[PDB]
């Protein structure tokens, strides 16, 4: 009975929501606002509480890249903010390998970092680890076979198909299989041993194409597409299925949020979030 | 206008 968190987001401006989706009653629950407004950043959990990092508030005022890494514990209903990153990070990658936060490349103003550093949350001290072979923003996150992958992305100058592989005993990166299409501020997640990429930005349009890496035959294939185009999407998996939530359509911003079974290979509209959104953290807990 | 996220910058 674990719930699927949703934190921040853009829609008109940078939003402090913190809310929770229950597949089991398709009820939301409304939880603690974050301290500070942002989007384009990416969620996490180690040990049962949520974590939040990177992004930016986007507001009226003007625009401030977030370092910032706050924590969010279920339990006591309260963020709590902890060690910032060595450079801020919108557009963020995420993923987390033995209770270690990674942060995968971002922007900070015209500045597209390739570099990559590690959290530890027993310390909390962030440490940088070896950079990425491209320069990334809008990048999907997936830990596989107790490897971080970086898929797509923007390099700065162009839309990017290439995806890259870390090895954290080595520390060392390595080009793999790029995607059949170019996908920029993607969804990417891990379901039944294979790294999905569903959504983004191809560089002219919004995708709703899926495609999925087999490990074994390092190989991508599509499988079924999404009813809603989208980029800048939220997605996890929650109980053997993938959930994508909310983006932007190029047209307006998305509160629809559909649901992969992989068994039937059919997508499906199970709830709305509360509003349309682009820009969110997810996690499961 | 980001045609990625859609935020006006």
């Amino acid at each position: 009975g674990r719930l699927i968190y949703t934190a921040g987001g853009y829609f008109r401006q940078s939003l402090s929501y913190l809310e929770a989706y229950n597949p089991s009653d398709g009820t939301w629950l409304r939880l603690a606002d974050l301290q500070v407004p942002r989007s384009g950043l990416a969620g996490c959990v180690v040990g049962g509480l949520l974590y939040a990092v990177g992004g930016r508030n986007n507001s009226p005022d003007g625009n401030t890249d977030s370092s910032a890494l706050d924590c969010y514990n279920p339990m006591t209903n309260q963020w709590s903010p902890c060690a910032p990153m060595s450079v801020p990070r919108n557009r963020i990658g995420v993923g987390v390998i033995d209770g270690h936060i990674y942060a995968v490349g971002g922007s900070h103003g015209c500045i597209h970092h390739n570099s990559v550093e590690r959290y530890e949350p027993e310390r909390d001290e962030w440490h940088l680890v070896a950079p990425m072979l491209t320069r990334r923003i809008g990048v999907g996150v997936a830990v596989l076979n107790r490897l971080l992958y970086a898929v797509g992305g923007f390099d700065g100058t162009n839309r990017l198909n290439s995806a890259e592989c870390y090895y954290p005993e080595r520390n060392e990166w390595r080009m793999i299989t790029a995607m059949n299409t170019i996908r920029s501020g993607a969804g990417v997640c891990v379901l039944h041993n294979c790294i999905y990429a569903a959504g983004g930005y191809d560089g002219q349009d919004q995708l709703n194409s899926v495609e999925r890496y087999d490990v074994a035959t390092a190989t991508w294939t599509f499988v079924a597409p999404m009813k809603h185009r989208r980029s800048a999407l939220g997605i996890t998996v929650h109980q053997g299925r993938i959930y994508v939530l909310g983006g932007y359509d190029g047209h307006t911003f998305l509160d629809s949020v559909e649901c992969y079974d992989p068994d039937t290979d059919t997508w499906s509209e199970v709830t709305r979030m509360t509003s349309g959104r682009s820009g969110v953290g997810v996690a499961v807990t | 206008l980001d045609p990625e996220t859609g935020e006006f910058l």
